[PDB]
């Protein structure tokens, strides 16, 4: 299929920035006393 | 002869002849083999045969 | 714009004599070809034979002419092919077949006049409507 | 090049007339006492040489032959067209209301 | 790439469904 | 394919009378207030 | 200590982190099967000849579909109602042509759905609770058999039910509308003004006990930490949120009561599914909604058209254009 | 066009211990119409991903 | 020991032709004064091959099997036409109606679907000169036509089609045009195909004969977007031959 | 420039991923108790 090539880098980003953004919260909840 | 022979005579299928960063199937580089066109015999003009 | 005398003026015959109806007569013409007829041809198409229709201009080219009371009141007593070759009674409502098709049974000649009567006035009120099926809804 | 063979059949005389070797059996109802029953014979035994042809299909009655006569000049043949003619189209094209 | 993309997606959800009711916080009474 | 039906037939029966048998097994009296 | 006595307390035990229970032993193999061969074909199903005509249409992500476009596609017209299991196609590859996934797929979901609500009681029972959350879920559930069913069953095939896929349920919309005309059908009307009203009451219960939480926290820290897991004082005040809603309208438009307000929050979006399911159920056998095509007419006769005949004009379009070459005859009868 | 030329890394790995066939009919070697049961490529796929 | 519609219902039977005795080994005679027609010719397939379509094009291609995925549909069935004795003592047999075509869909190694409409439309064949008697040595040979298997009205996915439907790619208004003229200009397809039918037994009392049968015809070309394959289809016949 | 499509993706995560690895380690070493 003749999909857009910037598809893939769109949906890696899209998932990857806010995900890592929330993980980098949660451990650091964690880690606190 | 089987063209299966003559295939492996051909130096595109040398497990040697590629690069670090030539990435994919060897079908990405010389093409998608379809048939042997046969064997080329060189001849000059005084006609001996040429390799 | 009403339903005027003009608009209730039809063919009476082949010969150009005209007749009018009454308002009353167009009423029960509606009435009876719901009652009889509706079923197969709604809106002046035919369900089972949608090649043939109840356009005025269509009865004019049956044979024999269909556009006018005597010739709608004879198809509804001995219906025929539109060539006039076959009679079909056996497979299309009429009088000569309300033992098969009982609900011709209590038609009226008056009745026929009506309902012959609305064929021919309802195209004068819808137009290509008449007989044109879905395209027109 | 590529060709739709039906658009072309329309810029013949199919496109003007009944086409007694092609055209869909619902047409004959445009005249007067052509269907169903000579309608039926001429697609039956089409198809025709000639429009004068379909004169000599066997068993018509004096008057059958008198309206195709008076008809001719309604009637053209062209060659028959295989997309038109074949799924016993001539007798159901699809085409209803 | 497109059928790899949408089904990774999907199996990170069905991962995802997995920690969430097998390894949640667990509700304490307090 | 016979197999495959004698099979699936064999294990819907297991289910299907664990299930019966499951709740003809003094079903009321499991709750946590009265023992019927 | 006889093993039967010992797996019937397993199965029946509250202490599992799932329960199980006799329903559950029929919910988790029907739902499993059909889960995992749902994601199978979703995948990599080849294209199914749903209409019967010859013409495979693609459902997969493997065959060129997105998560958009893709679907199981329900199985062949020429099968209509008649049980097509595996073992009655001659190979996979004629089962997966016919549509055999599909069936597969939604007798083992309907089954497991029916036994999930059956379970809903169950653990209900063992809990000490009352006993009806299984009965607004019963709301949900006939939609589903509504459109995997009995649609099928009154149209003569499953052909025409629901397929499996999002572009795939706006298709099964379309159809519906020019067949059934569902837009001005009154169980669906009233299906709308269950999900709206829903989704109203929703919102607005939302906002109102958020309006009115007791302050039990800081500036700084989210006010969720105002409620402990499990405390025996509620944690808004429900006579100031009626204060306030009770003066938006007037004071007995709205519930003091919250047993009354929460059994109310239950039943409109129940009853309004109910119809909803309703509607699909009973249009299944050819009951469909209002028709006033041609209901005005003038004093010669002249039709004027109202909104209704705009309606029925985009349903013209639906129903010549759907099943392009399926039609041979002038009426779609089923 | 074997496999070689394809850039197959574990085709060749399932082909060298018996693994030749697919459930879709045909076989490495050319064939057509084979049964492989259910230890084709795909089968031998499935058994990993379980 | 009649059976009727509720006896076969459902199992498959009304997909097979008739069959006869080991016993019906005899001999029909062909009185040349008497005119003969095939009240029912019956095909029955039990094998689809496909021609193999290879890049060499110097290597021979082979038929090979394929998986029939559209169930037990495929029978040709009812077919009757005139039977003529030829003035060389031959018999022709001219087909006129029946129930004489029937779409197929059978499915390559890998999962290639080959649609096909298995047909004999328009058969004539014939056998042997000097056939005093139908035997179990009686041999028909002949041809059929092969129309388009989509008929004219038929849409494509996107709307294309011959006697109907749009004639360009609606949906990319403004792409060129002479790279999509395969896919927008629907053509139909009429091409012929070979059948020989192998009398292996005969009723010389009741007039039945039957036997085995090859054809070979070409598969559909949607209509004209790609290339169709060859298929040689196999199976046994039975006929009913009937003084007219 | 017809270069590799896939250059793209695998510069970018061959950035983030190792990157953000890091940068959750820094800061929940940051807020762990002082
Ligand atoms: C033993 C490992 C191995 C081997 C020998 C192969 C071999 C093959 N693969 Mg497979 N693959 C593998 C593992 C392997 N794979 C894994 C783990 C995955 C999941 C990611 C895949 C997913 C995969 C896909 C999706 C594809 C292949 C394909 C192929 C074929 C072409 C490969 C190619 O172009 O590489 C090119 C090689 C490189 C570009 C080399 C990378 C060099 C790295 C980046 C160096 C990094 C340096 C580092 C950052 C420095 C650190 C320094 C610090 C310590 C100071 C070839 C047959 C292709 C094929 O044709 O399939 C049919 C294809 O499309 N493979
Ligand atoms: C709880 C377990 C369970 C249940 C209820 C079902 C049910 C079904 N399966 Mg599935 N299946 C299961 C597990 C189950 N499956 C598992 C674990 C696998 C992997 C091996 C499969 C693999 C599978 C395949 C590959 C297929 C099915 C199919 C079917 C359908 C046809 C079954 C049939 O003909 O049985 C007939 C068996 C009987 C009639 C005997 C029942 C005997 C009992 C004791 C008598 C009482 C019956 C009566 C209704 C009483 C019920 C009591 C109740 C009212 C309280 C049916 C929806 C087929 C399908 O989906 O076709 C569309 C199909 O092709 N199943
Ligand atoms: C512009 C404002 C507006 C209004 C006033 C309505 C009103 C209505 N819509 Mg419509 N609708 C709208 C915009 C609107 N719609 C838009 C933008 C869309 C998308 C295009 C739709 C799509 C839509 C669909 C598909 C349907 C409706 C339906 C309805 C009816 C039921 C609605 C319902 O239960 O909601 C939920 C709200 C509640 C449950 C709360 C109460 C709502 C009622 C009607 C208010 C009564 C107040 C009272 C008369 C005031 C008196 C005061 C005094 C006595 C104290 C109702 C007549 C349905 C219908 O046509 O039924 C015949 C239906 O099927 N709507
Ligand atoms: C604003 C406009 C509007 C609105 C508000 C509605 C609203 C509705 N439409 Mg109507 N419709 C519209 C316009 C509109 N429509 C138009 C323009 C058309 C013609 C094109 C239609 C034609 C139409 C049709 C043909 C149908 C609807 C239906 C409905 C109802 C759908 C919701 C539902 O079925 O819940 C019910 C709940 C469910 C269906 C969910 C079942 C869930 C099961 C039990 C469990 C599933 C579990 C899942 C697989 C896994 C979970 C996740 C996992 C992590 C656990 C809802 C009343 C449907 C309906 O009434 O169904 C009865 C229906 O069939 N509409
Ligand atoms: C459970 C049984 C089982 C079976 C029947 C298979 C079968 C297969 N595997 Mg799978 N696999 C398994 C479990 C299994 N696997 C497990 C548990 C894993 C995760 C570790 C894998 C991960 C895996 C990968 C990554 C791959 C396979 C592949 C394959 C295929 C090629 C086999 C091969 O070349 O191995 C060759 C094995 C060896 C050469 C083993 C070397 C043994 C060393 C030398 C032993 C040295 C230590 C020993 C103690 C020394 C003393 C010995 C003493 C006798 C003197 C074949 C279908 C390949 C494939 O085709 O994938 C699709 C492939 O690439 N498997
Ligand atoms: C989160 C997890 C990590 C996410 C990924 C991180 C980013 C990826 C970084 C690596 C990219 C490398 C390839 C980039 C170019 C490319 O597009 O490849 C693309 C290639 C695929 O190749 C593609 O194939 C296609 C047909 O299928 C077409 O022919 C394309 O033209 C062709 O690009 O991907 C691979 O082959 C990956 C497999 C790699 C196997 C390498 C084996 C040897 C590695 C040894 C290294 C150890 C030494 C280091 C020690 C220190
Ligand atoms: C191809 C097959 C190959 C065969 C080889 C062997 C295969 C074995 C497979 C076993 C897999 C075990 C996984 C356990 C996971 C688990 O739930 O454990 C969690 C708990 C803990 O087990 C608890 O375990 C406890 C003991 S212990 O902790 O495990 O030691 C025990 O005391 C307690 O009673 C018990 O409930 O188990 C339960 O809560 C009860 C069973 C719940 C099962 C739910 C299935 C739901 C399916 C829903 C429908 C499909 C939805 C699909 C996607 C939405
Ligand atoms: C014209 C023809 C002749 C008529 C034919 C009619 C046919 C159909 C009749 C249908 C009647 C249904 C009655 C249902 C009663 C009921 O649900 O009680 C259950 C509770 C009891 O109410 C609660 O009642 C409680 C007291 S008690 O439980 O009733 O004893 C009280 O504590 C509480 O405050 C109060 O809210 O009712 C409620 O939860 C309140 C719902 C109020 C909804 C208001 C808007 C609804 C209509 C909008 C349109
Ligand atoms: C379906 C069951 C029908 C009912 C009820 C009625 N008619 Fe009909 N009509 C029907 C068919 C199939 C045909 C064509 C028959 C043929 O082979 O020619 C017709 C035709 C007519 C016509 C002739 C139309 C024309 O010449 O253009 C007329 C005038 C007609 N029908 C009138 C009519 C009346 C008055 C009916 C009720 C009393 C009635 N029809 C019922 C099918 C059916
Ligand atoms: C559809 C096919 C099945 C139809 C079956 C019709 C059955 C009609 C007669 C039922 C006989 C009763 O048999 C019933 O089953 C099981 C196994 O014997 C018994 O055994 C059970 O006893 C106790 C009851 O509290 C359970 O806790 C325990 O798990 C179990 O061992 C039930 O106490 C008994 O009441
Ligand atoms: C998890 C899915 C299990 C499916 C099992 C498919 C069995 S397939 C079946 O069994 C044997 C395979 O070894 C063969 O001998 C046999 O010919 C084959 O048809
Ligand atoms: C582990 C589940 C395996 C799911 C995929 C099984 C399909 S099998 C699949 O079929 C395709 C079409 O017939 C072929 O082209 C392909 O070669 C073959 O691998
Ligand atoms: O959700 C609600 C809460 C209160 Br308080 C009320 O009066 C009405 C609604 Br709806
Ligand atoms: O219209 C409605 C009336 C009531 Br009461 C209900 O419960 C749901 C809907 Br929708
Ligand atoms: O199939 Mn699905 O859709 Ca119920 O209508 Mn008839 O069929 Mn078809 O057309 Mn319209
Ligand atoms: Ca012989
Ligand atoms: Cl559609
Ligand atoms: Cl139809």
């Amino acid at each position: 299929m003749e999909v857009n090539q910037l598809g893939l880098i769109a949906t890696a980003l899209f998932v990857l920035v806010p995900s890592v953004f929330l993980i980098i919260l949660y451990v650091q909840t964690e880690s606190q006393q | 002869i089987p063209e299966k022979l003559a295939f492996y005579d051909y130096i595109g299928n040398n497990p040697a002849k590629g690069g670090l960063f030539r990435t994919g199937p060897m079908n990405k580089g010389d093409g998608i083999a379809q048939a042997w066109k046969g064997h080329a015999v060189f001849r000059n003009k005084e006609g001996e045969e040429l390799f | 714009a009403e339903l005027t005398p003009e608009v209730l003026t039809v063919p009476l015959n082949s010969e150009g004599k005209t007749i009018t109806l009454t308002e009353k007569q167009y009423l029960e013409g509606k009435r009876l070809f719901q009652y009889a007829c509706a079923s197969c041809h709604v809106g002046g198409i035919t369900k089972t034979n949608p090649s043939l229709d109840l356009r005025t201009e269509t009865l004019a080219l049956a044979t024999p002419p269909r556009d006018n009371i005597e010739g709608l009141v004879d198809y509804m007593k001995n219906p025929t092919t539109y060539d006039g070759e076959q009679e079909i009674a056996e497979v299309h409502p009429s009088l000569r077949s309300a033992d098969i098709f009982p609900k011709m049974r209590n038609l009226t000649e008056k009745d026929l006049v009506a309902i012959a009567g609305h064929i021919l006035v309802e195209p004068k009120i819808l137009g290509d409507k008449w007989g044109g099926g879905k395209v027109y809804y | 090049e590529l060709v739709n063979v039906v658009d072309e059949k329309l810029g013949t005389a199919y496109g003007e007339k009944i086409d007694l070797n092609n055209t869909n059996i619902a047409a004959f109802i445009q005249y007067r006492g052509l269907y169903p029953t000579l309608a039926k014979l001429i697609v039956k035994n089409a198809p025709y040489e000639s429009v004068e042809d379909v004169l000599n299909i066997p068993g018509l009655t004096e008057r059958q032959k008198q309206i195709l006569r008076e008809n001719l000049e309604h009637f053209t043949v062209t060659e028959v067209e295989t997309a038109l003619v074949e799924g016993g189209d001539r007798y159901n094209n699809g085409l209803y209301k | 790439m497109e059928t790899i993309t949408y089904v990774f997606i999907f199996a990170c959800i069905i991962a995802l469904f997995f920690f969430a009711i097998f390894f949640r916080e667990p509700p304490r009474i307090t | 394919m016979e197999t495959l039906k004698i099979t699936v037939y064999i294990v819907v029966t297991f289910f299907v009378l664990l299930f019966v048998f499951g709740f003809l097994s003094g079903d009321p009296a499991r709750n946590p207030k009265r023992k019927d | 200590a006889n093993l039967w006595e010992r797996f019937c307390n397993w199965v029946t035990s509250t202490d599992n982190r799932l329960y199980v229970g006799w329903f559950g032993v029929i919910m988790i193999p029907t739902l499993l099967a059909a889960t995992i061969c749902f994601v199978i074909a979703f995948i990599a199903a080849p294209p199914v000849d749903i209409d019967g005509i010859r013409e495979p249409v693609s459902g997969s992500l493997l065959y060129g579909n997105n998560i958009i476009t893709g679907a199981v596609v329900p199985s062949s017209n020429a099968i209509g109602l008649h049980f097509y299991p595996i073992w009655e196609a001659a190979s996979l590859d004629e089962w997966l042509y016919n549509g055999g996934p599909y069936q597969l797929i939604i007798f083992h979901f309907l089954l497991g759905a029916s036994c999930y609500m059956g379970r809903q009681w169950e653990l209900s029972y063992r809990l000490g609770m009352r006993p009806w959350i299984c009965v607004a879920y019963s709301a949900p559930l006939a939609s589903a058999f509504a459109v995997f069913l009995i649609y099928p069953i009154g149209q003569g095939s499953f052909s025409d039910g629901m397929p499996l896929g999002i572009s795939g349920t706006f298709n099964f919309m379309i159809v519906f509308q020019a067949e059934h005309n569902i837009l001005m059908h009154p169980f669906h009307q009233l299906g709308v003004a269950g999900v709206f009203g829903g989704a109203l009451f929703c919102a607005m219960h939302g906002s109102l006990v958020t309006s009115s939480l007791i302050r039990e926290t800081t500036e700084t820290e989210s006010a969720n930490y105002g409620y402990k897991f499990g405390q025996e004082e509620e944690t808004y005040n429900i006579v100031a949120a009626h204060g306030y809603f009770g003066r938006l309208i007037f004071q007995y438009a709205s519930f003091n009561n919250s047993r009354s307000l929460h059994f109310f929050l239950a039943a409109w979006p129940v009853v309004g599914v109910w119809f909803a399911a309703l509607g699909i159920s009973t249009m299944a056998f050819n009951l469909n909604g209002f028709n006033f095509n041609h209901s005005v007419i003038d004093a010669k006769g002249n039709v004027i058209n109202t909104w209704a005949d705009i309606i029925n004009r985009a349903n013209l379009g639906m129903e010549v254009m759907h099943e392009r070459n399926a039609h041979n005859f002038p009426l779609d009868l089923a | 066009n074997p496999m070689w030329r394809q850039g197959m890394f574990v085709l060749p790995f399932m082909a060298r211990l018996g693994v030749t066939g697919s459930w879709s009919g045909w076989s490495i070697t050319g064939e057509t119409g084979i049964d492989p049961g259910f230890w084709s490529f795909e089968g031998v796929a499935l058994a990993h991903i379980v | 020991q009649t059976l009727t519609y509720d006896d076969i219902v459902g199992t498959g039977l009304a997909n097979k032709c008739p069959t006869l005795d080991d016993t019906a080994r005899g001999a029909y005679p062909i009185d040349s004064s008497q005119t003969y027609r095939i009240a029912r010719l019956c095909l029955q397939p039990t094998t689809f091959l496909v021609k193999e379509e290879p890049k060499n094009k110097r290597q021979e291609a082979e038929f090979v099997p394929t998986k029939l995925v559209t169930r037990e549909t495929t029978s040709l069935d009812q077919i009757q036409g005139e039977l003529k004795v030829n003035s060389d003592g031959s018999l022709t047999f001219v087909e006129e109606d029946g129930i004489d075509f029937q779409p197929v869909t059978v499915q390559m190694a890998g999962g290639e679907r080959i649609p096909l409409l298995f047909t004999v439309k328009n058969l004539v064949a014939s056998t042997q000169p000097n056939v005093t008697s139908i035997t179990t040595s009686t041999d028909f040979k002949g041809e059929f036509n092969v129309p388009s298997y989509r008929t004219a009205n038929f849409l494509d996915p996107k709307g294309r089609g011959l006697a109907s439907g749009y004639d360009s790619a609606i949906a990319l208004p403004q792409a060129k045009e002479e790279e999509l003229a395969r896919a927008n200009v629907k053509r139909f397809s009429l091409t012929k195909g070979q059948i020989s039918l192998n009398v292996a037994k005969v009723d010389g009392r009741t007039g039945e004969i039957a036997g085995t049968f090859e054809s070979e015809q070409l598969s559909d070309d949607d209509m004209g977007a790609h290339e169709p394959h060859e298929v040689k289809i196999q199976g046994v016949f039975y006929a009913s031959i009937e003084p007219a």
